[PDB]
């Protein structure tokens, strides 16, 4: 899933 | 000797894991290869993080699955019954568990006073990270105990980035998002969040052009999820 | 009600762990279900057979990529990967042996419809040829010979009283033809049976109703796909 | 994975 904004990841 | 043999072993096994897709298994073999003791190599670093990454990811995924399906289902629609709580609270225990034990792992081996900036920092932004995925299903005052460790932990580790790494470096890129990311979701601290992303990205910008090429492709995958995080959080 | 409320629990968490793709969890929630005593419903029987088919199938892709290291395994050619590939496989084989238990003790019977007996011999079938993937001893005979004696009873019953069409039917034909081609190694049969089957599907691809229409298409496709393949090669 | 023919499972 419901978010949007990303941490740190590859995909 | 026998230590390094061992360390070897248990190393290859993450590996054979990892092919595998076996992320449990691997994230064990890496735990196991963590205490006997030496300090772990830049990709062994990596082999830990990522596989705990991938047990906790799994986890946090499933959890937001059952948490949508509680709210739906507690609006009278009649999924009405204690079996969707009372699994997501099985899903959230396991996930509690894992954290655990990566942060006390941290804390055992890991996190020291020796060592480069770049692994100093690796470590208690891992450990601002557990922080706070067990913030995102904490309640009451252990959430409050949970923010404040999770603050404590990122901002330790933000100290030594700016003060020993470059404003490119993968890793101080990954921990400023990641520390933003906390702000905005965990914090509720929206203007901080954009303020840190916003002066991370900024700083980088202006040193691109020293960039290396071993790092670059992380960088630049860092700064443009920092972009896309700065663009959804302005219109917001 | 005690087990009537108990056992709609734990069909509901069945369900919560297929939406949060939890096989484990569904596994073993539809496990406890069976364990109370009634029957499965038709998508009872599926929630069964998709948790455990997600189980096993994780163990066996994990086995096969380690089964070939072990195979090729020469920089350093040290006990990890056997040790490793043995930890799965024992794994692997708990979970079938698992599942067999449970066809034997609650699932298989005489009574109910021909899909029924059919939908659980054909899980019996496949059990134990995923035990025979990993077989390599003198139980090897014994398991695929277990294996064919279920999907034979299986086969005699859909032959006799489910129409051809049938997606039942269709997936035990073709999990048939799979074991005839990789545990058996009998090209020949896996092809004639696929094609036979293909063949006789397409006959009533027209009168196909709409409940069923996409179950079966699928598996025809797969049984296509299949002969493609080994009939080309031979 | 590496085995190209498929068993019902894979739907
Ligand atoms: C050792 C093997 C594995 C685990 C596959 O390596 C993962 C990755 O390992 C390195 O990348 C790291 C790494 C990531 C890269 C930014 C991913 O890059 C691309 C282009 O996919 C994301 C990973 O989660 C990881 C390990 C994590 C972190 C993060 C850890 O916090 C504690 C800090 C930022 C980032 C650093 C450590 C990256 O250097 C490499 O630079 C990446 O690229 C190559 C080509 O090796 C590789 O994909
Ligand atoms: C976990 C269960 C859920 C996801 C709810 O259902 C799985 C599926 O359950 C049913 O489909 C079955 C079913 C299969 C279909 C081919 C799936 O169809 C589609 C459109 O995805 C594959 C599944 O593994 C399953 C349950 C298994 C078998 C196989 C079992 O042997 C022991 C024999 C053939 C096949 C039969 C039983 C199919 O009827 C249905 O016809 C499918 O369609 C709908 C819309 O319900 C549904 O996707
Ligand atoms: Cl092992």
């Amino acid at each position: 899933n419901y978010r949007r904004y990303k941490s740190v990841g590859i995909l | 000797g026998a230590m390094a043999m061992e360390r070897a072993s248990l190393i290859q096994k993450a590996k054979l894991a990892e092919q595998a897709e076996r992320y449990e298994d691997m994230a064990a073999f890496m735990k196991g290869a963590v205490e006997k003791g030496e300090e772990l190599s830049c990709e062994e670093r990596n082999l830990l993080s990522v596989a705990y990454k991938n047990v906790v990811g799994g986890q946090r995924a499933a959890w937001r699955v059952l948490s949508s399906i509680e709210q739906k289902s507690n609006e009278e629609g009649s999924e009405k019954g204690p079996e969707v709580r009372e699994y997501r609270e099985k899903v959230e225990t396991e996930l509690q568990g894992v954290c655990d034990t990566v942060l006390g792992l941290l804390d055992s081996h890991l996190i020291k006073e020796a060592g480069d900036a770049e692994s100093r920092v690796f470590y208690l932004k891992m450990k601002g990270d557990y922080y706070r995925y067990l913030a995102e299903v904490a309640t009451g005052d252990d959430k409050k105990r949970i923010i404040d460790s999770a603050r404590s932990a990122y901002q330790e580790a933000m100290d030594i980035s700016k003060k020993e790494m470059p404003p490119t470096n993968p890793i101080r890129l990954g921990l400023a998002l990641n520390f933003s990311v906390f702000h905005y979701e965990i914090a509720n601290s929206p203007e901080e969040a954009i303020s840190l992303a916003k002066t991370t990205f900024d700083e980088a910008m202006a040193d691109l052009h020293t960039l290396s090429e071993d790092s670059y492709k992380d960088s630049t995958l860092i700064m443009q999820l920092l972009r896309d995080n700065l663009t959804l959080w302005t219109a917001d």
